[PDB]
């Protein structure tokens, strides 16, 4: 005799993480389940898990935590006023917190499903959701959304940022800010905070000076969001009756920020007073106060996002810029949020499976492997390319040509590697982290937003595993092979690539198109068909079925590089170019040089002796890089054109100690760090990290004696490839900076 | 219009003591967006520096720190 509702989940937060009595080495955690009804109505659930400690040093990958250091987390996150931002200590922690949180909410209740049917029942007697099960009847309502706004002064003072960035050098400065306010909390109760939260049905804009200060300009209520609900609870961990305050989300689902100027600080405090507010009156529970996001780590991270892993149990999306395409990427986070239970992307590569159940599947899968393959992938060092390909500095051409690459390679590989290991796994119900990698490579032809998860989730898990990089590596070698072998039989020939992605040339007449077409069609059916018989008789299988795509057909090709390939189809002037860094706006003028340059050097196939060729050439090359450094004078006072974006791995320019003076712009530094190098005075070049600072910038002018000659470093590098692969070799072509165009900028 | 006969002058003048402690103060309203702080050469670098600095679109110049004006 249990209740039985009907509803869809529209988020899973964390309320409260606590060990039980007689407990040593298991935590009960309490899941506030925000659900709506047909029509948008809806009710708060709540559920609880218990997770074990053998799980927890699973899902963290090494047993450095403990279920002690769990719960005084989780004991320290229960008050904001007390201490903020606790992720902050371990971020691991509380990646892996929710990593289990979520699998031990599918295993013990069920299966759980953002925005879909879900019949779901309760126990009256406790109080609790039971079991969850998937259903199949209801129109569910869509995942409305509302969108924020919210800027802060908080007003950290420089020194202590200087002084923690000197601790740990390479800190991105978000990361700084974030850890100011944590180690003095009184900071974000003093902030010119602004917010606006507009719904469909009603606006809520508010205004302070300081934060803890009742407003300064209202508008509408917190109770028009809100609706304050208390629900009484009775865990298998409290004997007595606890009573939960939670913040349902009326009107709305989740929260649409944008990401162009997104502060993470401004959001965690305006979530701190919230919290404040609504937990002031005593006689019942606190939730958890924990955020995730790329500031949260020293060196940041790719993908800029904004967890939610407790109060107040909205999910909200990060959006950065892309104006143009607005909906298309609110909807990529929706099903981003939906599919992989929201875990995505704080959580990590544990939305799949823990990190450290991969060393057994990946030995699980080196054994239902073939026995060649079974060697192939032991035998995988870091680049190895076991492949006949072109010396890297050669040139082809004019033979047709052709780039081919299979979508989305590494990620069905690792899914049907996962497969093969998955009946090695400890817990068939523990393989639904596997049932969301499937759902994602099935629908990443047909949707982006799956791609950039799988361009981000597969090189990361790979990072989890050390050990599933030398079998994805194999695999893929093996494809290679098959690849090649096939390659002669169509009259195509493995010239160069990266795996996936391979360019090649046809042993056909170089004048005949009507039959050119026949024969590239017919190198990718038979290439495509013998490597998904390779594949499967290596037993993996694909969910999605294999196919290949022409990317491109091309009559000239010329390589310099492993990776720099320029490929340009004379008859109707289709050009790609590859290798070429963009590292900034003004490489980008220079790759566009580049390919006229090179569109324009092979145009002169006009019979002559090769001798004759080289020269002709190189005075076009020295004309192009003329060009270019012409052009350049006119945009000398543009020093966000000439930024170069460094990476928190690669060598950085020392920050000046005024950059600790941004205010609301160190935010918006989550992994790029772009400088200028401007030369004050003389002789000294100082960097300039440009958007740290207010616009519009004054500077000294920018040392383009410096970008400049990088650039041109690259253009020669290309350049050097091109005159020794297509003519006689022995000419690097180098443009005399110097001497002959060095006084426009020095 | 640098050497072009006006009826008064514009500009700053004065002692090499005097354009150090001003040179300086406006620094301190150039730093805040950019310019590198400088922790009779010396002096005679930063003016030359300062003036050399071209003007970006219709915002006043850099020099217009210590010249005090929008027209410079």
């Amino acid at each position: 005799d249990i209740v039985w509702v009907e509803e869809s989940v529209s988020a899973i937060t964390l309320y409260a993480v606590w060990l039980p009595p007689r407990a040593r080495e298991y935590f009960h955690a309490l899941v506030y389940f925000v659900c709506r009804n047909a029509a948008g109505e809806g009710r708060a659930r709540f559920a609880e898990v218990s997770v074990t400690a053998t799980e927890l040093r699973d899902f963290y990958g090494s047993a450095d935590v403990s279920v002690q250091a769990v719960v005084a987390a989780a004991r320290a996150a229960t008050t904001p006023a007390a201490s903020p931002l606790e992720p902050l200590e371990n971020p691991t922690l509380w990646r892996a917190l929710y990593a289990c949180v979520l699998a031990a909410l599918e295993r013990q209740t069920g299966p759980v499903a953002l925005f879909a049917p879900l019949r779901i029942g309760s126990d009256p007697r406790t109080g609790l959701v039971v079991k969850v099960e998937r259903a199949s009847w209801g129109p569910p309502a869509a995942p409305r959304a509302a969108l924020l706004v919210a800027e802060a002064n908080i007003d950290i003072d420089p020194m202590a940022l200087a002084a923690r960035v000197a601790e740990h050098p390479d800190a991105r400065l978000a990361w700084a800010r974030l850890a100011a306010i944590r180690d003095t909390p009184q900071c974000a109760s003093a902030a010119s905070l602004t917010v606006n939260i507009t719904t469909g049905t009603a606006l809520f804009a508010r205004e302070y000076q300081t934060l803890a200060f009742p407003p300064i300009k209202k508008e509408g209520a917190f109770g028009d969001l809100v609706e304050v609900c208390e629900v009484g609870l009775r865990p298998r961990g409290h004997p007595q009756r606890v009573t939960a305050r939670v913040l349902l989300p009326r009107d709305y689902d989740y929260f649409v920020s944008a990401g162009e100027k997104f502060s993470a600080p401004a959001l965690v405090a305006l979530f701190r007073q919230w919290h404040t507010t609504v937990h002031a009156a005593p006689g019942a529970l606190a939730p958890v106060f924990a955020f995730l996001g790329p500031e949260f780590e020293v060196r940041g991270g790719p993908v800029p996002y904004f967890a939610v892993l407790g109060f107040p149990g909205w999910p909200t999306f990060t959006v950065p810029a892309t104006a143009e395409s607005a909906r298309d990427l609110v909807r990529g986070a929706a099903a981003a949020y939906a599919a992989l239970l929201g875990a995505w992307p704080a959580v990590g590569a544990r939305v799949v499976l823990p990190p450290r159940a991969w060393p057994g599947v990946a030995s699980a899968a080196a054994g239902c492997l073939l026995p060649a393959v079974r060697e192939a992938v032991a035998r995988w060092h870091p680049a190895t390319k076991i492949i006949q390909l072109l010396d890297p500095p050669a040139a082809v051409g004019p033979v047709w040509t052709a780039r081919f690459c299979f979508p989305g390679l590494r990620a069905q590989l690792l899914a049907a590697l996962a497969d093969l290991g998955g009946s090695g796994l400890a817990d068939p119900h523990g393989r639904t982290g596997l049932a969301r990698l499937d759902a994602l490579v099935v629908a990443a032809p047909s949707e982006p937003w799956a791609g950039a998860v799988l361009e981000r989730l597969v090189p990361d898990t790979c990072n989890a595993c050390p050990a599933l990089r030398q079998l994805l590596g194999g695999v893929m070698a093996a494809v290679c092979l098959q690849i090649e072998e096939t390659a002669s039989s169509v009259k195509f020939a493995v010239c160069g690539g990266d795996g996936g992605a391979f360019w090649g040339v046809f042993n056909v007449d170089p004048q005949d198109a009507d039959a050119a077409s026949g024969v590239i069609e017919d190198a990718r059916r038979a290439i495509e068909t013998a490597v998904g018989a390779v594949l499967r008789a290596n037993a993996v299988r694909l969910r999605h079925p294999l196919c290949l795509a022409l990317e491109g057909v091309y009559t000239h090709a010329v390589a310099w590089s492993q990776a720099g390939v320029w490929f340009w189809n004379s008859r109707d002037n289709t050009d790609h170019l590859g290798g070429f860094p963009l590292r900034g706006p003004a490489y980008t003028t220079a790759a566009g040089v580049v390919r006229d340059t090179l569109r324009r050097v092979l145009g002169l196939t006009t019979a002559c002796v090769p001798e004759e060729d080289a020269l002709t050439a190189r005075g076009l090359m020295e004309d192009a890089c003329d060009r270019l450094i012409l052009d350049a004078f006119n945009k000398r006072l543009d020093a966000e054109y000439w930024s170069v974006r460094v990476s928190p791995f690669e060598a950085s320019d020392p920050l000046p100690p005024t950059a600790f003076r941004g205010g609301a712009l160190l935010d918006a530094e989550h992994y790029w760090r772009r400088v200028v190098r401007v030369c004050p005075g003389g002789g000294e070049s100082v960097g300039v990290p440009v958007d740290l600072y207010p616009r519009p910038l004054v500077l000294p002018p920018v040392d383009c004696a410096h970008h400049l000659r990088e650039i041109l470093r690259e253009i020669e590098l290309v350049f050097t490839g091109v005159l020794a692969g297509v003519w006689g070799e022995g000419g690097k072509f180098v443009y005399p900076f110097d001497d002959k165009m060095s006084f426009l900028f020095a | 219009g640098a050497l072009t006969p006006a009826p008064a002058y514009c500009g700053a003048v004065d002692s090499a003591t005097k354009m150090m402690g001003r040179l300086a103060d406006a620094e301190k309203l150039l730093v805040p967006r950019g310019w590198p702080a400088f922790a009779t050469c010396g002096i005679v670098k930063r003016l030359l520096r300062l003036a050399a600095t071209e003007q970006q679109g219709p915002t006043p110049p850099a020099i217009a720190a210590l010249i005090r004006n929008a027209a410079v």
